[PDB]
Protein backbone atom coordinates (compact mmCIF):
# COMPACT_ATOMS: atom_id res chain seq x y z
CA UNK A 1 0.00 0.00 0.00
CA UNK A 2 0.94 3.64 -0.58
CA UNK A 3 -2.03 5.29 1.17
CA UNK A 4 -0.16 5.62 4.49
CA UNK A 5 2.82 7.79 5.33
CA UNK A 6 6.31 7.30 6.71
CA UNK A 7 8.83 9.90 7.81
CA UNK A 8 11.81 7.68 7.07
CA UNK A 9 11.97 8.35 3.32
CA UNK A 10 9.83 11.49 3.26
CA UNK A 11 7.27 8.95 2.15
CA UNK A 12 3.84 10.27 1.25
CA UNK A 13 2.21 10.29 -2.17
CA UNK A 14 0.45 13.46 -3.26
CA UNK A 15 -3.24 13.32 -4.09
CA UNK A 16 -6.20 15.65 -4.45
CA UNK A 17 -9.68 16.07 -3.08
CA UNK A 18 -12.31 14.06 -4.96
CA UNK A 19 -14.95 16.79 -5.15
CA UNK A 20 -12.50 19.37 -6.49
CA UNK A 21 -11.84 17.35 -9.64
CA UNK A 22 -15.57 17.10 -10.33
CA UNK A 23 -17.91 19.29 -8.31
CA UNK A 24 -21.48 18.43 -7.37
CA UNK A 25 -24.57 20.60 -7.04
CA UNK A 26 -27.49 19.97 -4.70
CA UNK A 27 -28.01 23.49 -3.41
CA UNK A 28 -28.56 23.16 0.32
CA UNK A 29 -31.30 23.00 2.96
CA UNK A 30 -32.27 26.47 4.12
CA UNK A 31 -36.00 26.54 4.87
CA UNK A 32 -35.43 28.02 8.32
CA UNK A 33 -33.92 31.51 8.02
CA UNK A 34 -31.30 32.79 10.43
CA UNK A 35 -31.50 35.97 12.47
CA UNK A 36 -29.28 38.34 14.42
CA UNK A 37 -30.69 40.34 17.32
CA UNK A 38 -29.73 43.45 19.29
CA UNK A 39 -27.44 42.82 22.22
CA UNK A 40 -30.14 43.90 24.63
CA UNK A 41 -33.00 42.46 22.64
CA UNK A 42 -35.59 45.21 22.06
CA UNK A 43 -33.46 48.09 20.90
CA UNK A 44 -36.00 50.61 19.91
CA UNK A 45 -38.31 51.77 22.68
CA UNK A 46 -40.48 54.67 23.72
CA UNK A 47 -40.95 56.46 26.98
CA UNK A 48 -44.05 55.53 28.94
CA UNK B 1 -29.60 64.69 13.53
CA UNK B 2 -29.01 62.07 10.84
CA UNK B 3 -27.47 58.61 11.16
CA UNK B 4 -28.05 54.97 10.27
CA UNK B 5 -30.50 54.80 13.18
CA UNK B 6 -31.26 58.46 14.04
CA UNK B 7 -33.79 58.31 11.14
CA UNK B 8 -34.61 54.58 11.42
CA UNK B 9 -36.06 54.41 14.95
CA UNK B 10 -39.36 55.89 16.13
CA UNK B 11 -39.98 59.49 15.10
CA UNK B 12 -40.02 61.66 18.23
CA UNK B 13 -39.73 65.45 18.53
CA UNK B 14 -37.79 64.80 21.74
CA UNK B 15 -34.98 63.35 19.56
CA UNK B 16 -34.20 64.66 16.04
CA UNK B 17 -35.34 68.29 15.55
CA UNK B 18 -33.91 70.08 18.59
CA UNK B 19 -30.08 70.13 19.09
CA UNK B 20 -28.52 70.52 15.56
CA UNK B 21 -29.92 72.31 12.48
CA UNK B 22 -33.38 70.73 12.09
CA UNK B 23 -33.25 71.34 8.35
CA UNK B 24 -36.62 69.87 7.35
CA UNK B 25 -39.34 67.14 7.69
CA UNK B 26 -38.10 65.99 11.13
CA UNK B 27 -40.58 68.61 12.45
CA UNK B 28 -43.19 67.17 10.09
CA UNK B 29 -42.44 63.43 10.61
CA UNK B 30 -43.32 63.48 14.34
CA UNK B 31 -46.81 64.80 13.62
CA UNK B 32 -47.37 63.81 9.96
CA UNK B 33 -48.77 67.28 9.19
CA UNK B 34 -47.63 69.82 6.59
CA UNK B 35 -49.71 72.66 8.08
CA UNK B 36 -47.32 74.11 10.68
CA UNK B 37 -44.34 72.63 8.80
CA UNK B 38 -42.98 76.06 7.81
CA UNK B 39 -44.86 78.09 10.45
CA UNK B 40 -42.73 76.73 13.31
CA UNK B 41 -39.46 75.47 11.83
CA UNK B 42 -38.44 79.11 11.40
CA UNK B 43 -38.35 79.19 15.23
CA UNK B 44 -35.42 76.79 15.67
CA UNK B 45 -32.44 79.20 15.70
CA UNK B 46 -33.42 82.83 16.31
CA UNK B 47 -36.47 82.49 18.58
CA UNK B 48 -40.14 83.22 18.10
CA UNK B 49 -41.61 86.25 16.33
CA UNK B 50 -45.39 86.32 17.01
CA UNK B 51 -45.09 85.95 20.81
CA UNK B 52 -45.03 89.75 21.15
CA UNK B 53 -48.31 90.05 19.20
CA UNK B 54 -47.13 93.04 17.14
CA UNK B 55 -50.66 93.40 15.80
CA UNK B 56 -52.76 95.45 18.20
CA UNK B 57 -56.50 96.29 18.04
CA UNK B 58 -57.32 92.55 18.26
CA UNK B 59 -55.26 91.47 15.26
CA UNK B 60 -53.95 87.96 14.67
CA UNK B 61 -50.38 87.07 13.74
CA UNK B 62 -48.83 84.92 11.01
CA UNK B 63 -45.17 83.92 10.86
CA UNK B 64 -43.12 83.96 7.68
CA UNK B 65 -39.46 83.22 7.04
CA UNK B 66 -38.37 86.82 7.50
CA UNK B 67 -41.50 88.99 7.78
CA UNK B 68 -44.66 88.94 9.90
CA UNK B 69 -48.26 89.14 8.66
CA UNK B 70 -50.74 91.04 10.85
CA UNK B 71 -54.42 90.30 10.18
CA UNK B 72 -56.54 93.19 11.45
CA UNK B 73 -60.33 93.18 11.30
CA UNK B 74 -62.72 95.03 8.97
CA UNK B 75 -61.62 98.65 8.65
CA UNK B 76 -58.37 97.87 10.49
CA UNK B 77 -55.03 97.20 8.79
CA UNK B 78 -51.32 97.93 9.17
CA UNK B 79 -47.90 96.29 9.18
CA UNK B 80 -48.58 95.62 12.87
CA UNK B 81 -52.17 96.92 12.79
CA UNK B 82 -50.49 100.33 12.84
CA1 LIG C 1 -31.00 62.87 18.72
CA1 LIG D 1 -39.47 63.91 12.79
CA1 LIG E 1 -36.99 63.46 12.81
Amino acid sequence: DRTRYFSMWNQAVDSYDPDVRIIENHGTEDELPNYCFPLGGIGITDTF
Amino acid sequence: ANSFLEEMKKGHLERECMEETCSYEEAREVFEDSDKTNEFWNKYKDGDQCETSPCQNQGKCKDGLGEYTCTCLEGFEGKNCE
